[PDB]
């Protein structure tokens, strides 16, 4: 089994050479340190610019310090820090959405809605499995989220891969001839669901928290024009379609930090938390230490250098922890065309 | 489930557990990647130990 | 020299450098309701689902009631008129939505 | 994009095209594996570049670079065999 | 942070921070419980 981590990357950092002579020797340095870092994931986007995602600041300090020093002996540009973000739907989707196989005859339509608080988390944590028997899902289902019964029997699979928080439900009213050419079709949408779901419509990224239940599909002749490589697009199209519709918006990690700081030093650590979009959980005395604990929660995107603003304006003490806690929404509404900002 | 470097930058050293089985310097092994299965018997590379 | 306000060096510029904060700068719902129709049929199909778990539970008691006349497997209590049965659900909850439009 | 244009040409001879999760370690872009049916024996992996389809010869190292190959050679070598 | 990062040197990241603090009169005995240490008090567990 492949390893599983305890956190995620969620901090992306883009490089390119000094001067372009030197691509390859840095290419081959990426190569290198991807073997290298575990959670390092090396990307190439549209652009040609290769990004970089690493847990924290100290994490890419020491990557870019072995990738300028160990593998690959040239100069390099480092871009600012950006967090890694993801897309979901706040609500359910306006209208139903549909589309057509190229041969214009199958028929695919789906809706889509957010998720319950819990789904997303116990998918993660393992609460449920796919490699389950069908009767273990549908009563675990049943049982924590009060959800009724074809609904549970109908969840076919998660995305993207197992562990994903996307669900793909079918509703096609029973009443079903084609029991045997749904069953044909299904182990073949599921791969367009993966695919889908994979890669945002909303921006290359994945998708999270939305279930993508299948409403009406309507296909009358004989197999010979049931081709997976024909069906594949409608079935990704269909998923943007209605997740599009769905009124999306964009999800944002946010850390979990821990301050270790005297009780003289809480009121600069709250300063720098309400500034930085950041709020306390818990501030309790440490039992058997004269330090004062905090704990706090600060989105990837605002915590650049929280640990050495912290430091400096606590004349060194106040040492703290970022942790990598959760995803959450950020607050505006990423398709609002009535928005201007200044750009600086 | 890791890869050390050597004191110089140059080549990585596989850092492994036998699970069963004996292993020589020489031998023959096929390496298995991260998603290599019945689908996927693309990942499969065959290579030495030296 | 410190968050890019400065010059390298003093040398060079009648200047000792010496930069100051300026002091005076100015911080300043759903359109195809057949979505609701269709969940209420898939609630109305898993209800008919609920009803024919309840039948394999008659089938069940059925089963028992066969054996102990026996002893004075398992068995199906009905294998289709239970689909009558349920004809007439579907009748009446095609009532019920008649009688919940004409409401509306 | 050539994206779509090979996605419709295998919509259109009623292949399959199935992305493997996987990265080139030269060129890094998403490698597919394209199969005619259930069989799986005859699969063709493929990766894009510059609007050409690239395959590389079965039982060859990694380190050696995939060659080019047309839609023609394709039917040519899945409609023979 | 900066491209261009040449000559540049790495510093001690962290040193465990010293809870040593000097008795303040003689007579008091070496060990002794200071009242600045917050008291162990932490019923709000759930053992075995």
């Amino acid at each position: 089994r492949p390893i599983a981590h305890m956190s995620e990357s969620v901090f992306k950092v883009a490089v390119e050479p000094h001067n372009p002579s030197e691509l390859p020797k840095l290419l081959d340095g990426l190569r290198k340190t991807n073997k290298s870092y575990p959670l390092s994931i090396t990307k190439v986007e549209e652009s040609g610019e290769h990004t970089i995602f690493g847990t924290g600041e100290m994490y890419m300090d020491c990557l870019l310090y072995d990738l300028r020093t160990l593998y690959s002996e040239i100069e390099i540009r480092v871009s600012d820090p950006v967090a890694r973000f993801c897309e979901t739907a706040v609500d359910t989707s306006s209208i139903k959405c549909f589309s057509d196989t190229p041969n214009k005859k199958n028929r695919i339509t789906m809706v889509v809605e957010p998720l319950e608080k819990g789904i997303s988390n116990d998918i993660e944590n393992g609460k449920v499995n796919i490699n389950w028997p069908q009767k273990r899902i549908s009563e675990f289902f049943q049982k924590n989220y009060d959800w009724d019964l074809l609904a549970s029997r109908s969840i076919w699979a998660f995305g993207p891969d197992d562990r994903g928080t996307n669900i793909l439900r079918d509703d096609t009213l029973s009443t079903d001839v084609d029991k045997n050419v749904l069953n044909s079709v299904k182990e073949y949408i599921k791969q367009g669901f993966q695919w889908g779901t994979r890669e945002g419509p909303l921006c290359d990224e994945t998708i999270r928290n939305v279930n993508f239940r299948l409403m009406d599909v309507v296909l009358a002749p004989e197999q010979i024009y049931r081709g997976g490589g024909q069906i594949i697009p409608t079935a990704r199209r269909v998923c943007y379609s209605s997740f599009l519709t769905a009124s999306p918006r964009l999800m944002e990690p946010v850390y979990m930090v821990e301050v270790h700081a005297p009780a003289d030093s809480l009121p600069i650590i709250y300063d720098l938390l309400t500034r930085r979009r950041g709020h306390v959980l818990q501030d309790i005395p440490r039992p058997g230490s004269p330090l004062y604990l905090v704990r706090a929660l600060i989105p990837v995107i605002d915590s650049c250098g929280f640990e050495t603003d912290l430091r400096v304006h606590t004349q060194g003490q106040a040492m703290c922890q970022m942790v990598f806690d959760h995803w959450q929404v950020v607050p505006g509404d990423p398709l609002d065309k009535s928005i201007k900002p200044k750009p600086l | 489930t890791k890869l050390y470097n050597t004191v110089d930058a140059n080549n990585f050293y596989a850092f492994a557990r036998v699970y069963s089985g004996q292993v020589k310097k020489g031998q023959k092994v096929k390496v298995l990647g991260e998603n290599y299965s019945l689908e996927d018997e693309e990942d499969m590379v065959v290579a030495h130990i030296a | 020299s410190y968050n890019g306000i400065g010059l390298p060096t003093p040398r060079g510029s009648g200047t000792n450098g010496y930069v100051m904060r300026n002091l005076s700068h100015v911080k300043k719902v759903q359109d195809p309701s057949i979505s609701e129709h269709e969940c209420r049929r898939q609630i109305e199909s898993k209800l008919l689902l609920y009803r024919e778990q309840l039948l394999e539970e008659v089938s069940s008691q059925h089963s028992t009631d066969a054996a102990a006349s026996d002893s004075n497997s398992k068995t199906k209590s009905l294998d289709e008129a239970d689909v009558e049965i349920l004809v007439q659900k579907y009748r009446e909850q095609l009532l019920k939505e008649l009688q919940l439009q004409k409401s509306t | 994009s050539f994206r779509e244009l090979v996605e419709e040409f295998c919509a259109e001879n009623s292949l399959l095209f199935v992305p493997l999760r996987r990265s080139h370690l030269s060129t890094g872009s998403a490698l597919f594996r394209i199969s005619t049916q259930a069989s799986k024996a005859r699969g063709i992996t493929v990766y894009l570049r510059n609007d050409i389809i690239w395959k590389k010869s079965p039982g060859a190292s990694e380190d050696t670079p995939y060659d080019p190959i047309g839609f023609n050679e394709i039917l040519l070598m899945f409609n023979n065999n | 942070y900066n491209s261009r990062a040449r000559s540049v040197a790495l510093s001690e990241y962290h040193q465990p921070s010293n809870v040593f603090v000097p008795p303040e009169d003689p007579d008091l005995p070496a060990f002794f419980w200071d009242p600045i240490i917050n008291p162990i008090t932490s019923r709000q567990l759930t053992l075995h």
